[PDB]
């Protein structure tokens, strides 16, 4: 790892620590989970997602190179990646003990039923769980995890990106930092084809993004559902 | 709107 690559990693780790609270303190402020419209978990999960978008923005701002992109390109990258980075960053609370996201409260332990009660079907939910499990099984170090989120966000192939050459240059610098980290630090057998496996997770995220988008488009078209969404969610997923 | 305003600078 070069001095620059070490600095990239330190910046990303700090950014994550500043935008991911592992105590889940802020969750009391969300509208309450209702588990008893049948979309009873829509308000709570809308608030959780809206909060998560704010954190992804805060993280992206710190990725080296990101703020040198035009405003338009920064916006395109964030609107297109937000759901994906949310899925990635949620892996940190995900637990293979019961295939749930454990966020420090009995009622903030989210399961497949919860996501269905925000309007989603198993067409999204089952691949989502498979994704979380596969990702957990990679046993990523925190450095690998934050690099992967950064690479996800800085993707030159997102629809509407203007300066794809600059976005690619930034992404390749992050990708090379990741490959060097794996070579230098990740022990066998976990390191074997790790970079490839991580790149595959990015491809899996594109598929989950497409399905989430389709389902979101449908559920949000119902004014009773849309009225329960936050302005930020409406804008970012719109 | 909200995104642009947050990213402004
Ligand atoms: C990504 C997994 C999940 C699981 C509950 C989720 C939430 C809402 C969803 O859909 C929402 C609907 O699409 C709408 C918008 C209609 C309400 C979908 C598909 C999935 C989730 C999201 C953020 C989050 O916080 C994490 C990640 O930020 C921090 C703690 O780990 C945790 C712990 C879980």
């Amino acid at each position: 790892l070069s001095e620059e690559q070490q600095h990239i990693i330190a910046i990303l780790l700090d950014a994550h620590h500043k935008t991911y609270d592992p105590t889940y303190a802020d969750f009391r402020d969300f509208r309450p989970p209702v588990r008893m419209s049948p979309l009873s978990m829509l308000p709570h999960l809308a608030d959780l997602v809206s909060y998560s978008i704010q954190k992804v923005i805060g993280f992206a701002k710190m990725i080296p190179g990101f703020r040198d992109l035009t405003s338009d390109d920064q916006i395109v990258l964030l609107k297109s990646s937000a759901i994906e980075v949310i899925m990635l960053r949620s892996n940190q609370s995900f637990t293979m003990d019961d295939m749930s996201w454990d966020c420090g409260s009995q009622d903030y332990k989210y399961d497949v039923t919860d996501v269905s009660k925000a309007g989603h079907t198993l067409e999204l939910i089952e691949p989502l769980i498979k994704f979380q499990v596969g990702l957990k099984k990679l046993n990523l170090h925190e450095e690998e995890h934050v690099l992967l989120m950064a690479i996800c966000i800085v993707s030159p192939d997102r629809p509407g990106v203007q300066d794809a050459k600059l976005v690619e240059a930034i992404q390749d610098r992050l990708s090379n930092t990741l490959q060097t980290y794996i070579r230098c630090r990740h022990p066998p057998p976990g390191s074997h084809q790790l970079y490839a496996k991580m790149i595959q997770k990015l491809a899996d995220l594109r598929s989950l993004n497409e399905e989430h988008s389709k389902q979101y488009r449908s559920l949000s078209f119902q004014p009773e559902n849309s009225m329960k969404l936050t302005p930020l969610v409406l804008e970012v997923f719109g | 709107p909200m995104l642009m305003n947050l990213l402004k600078d």
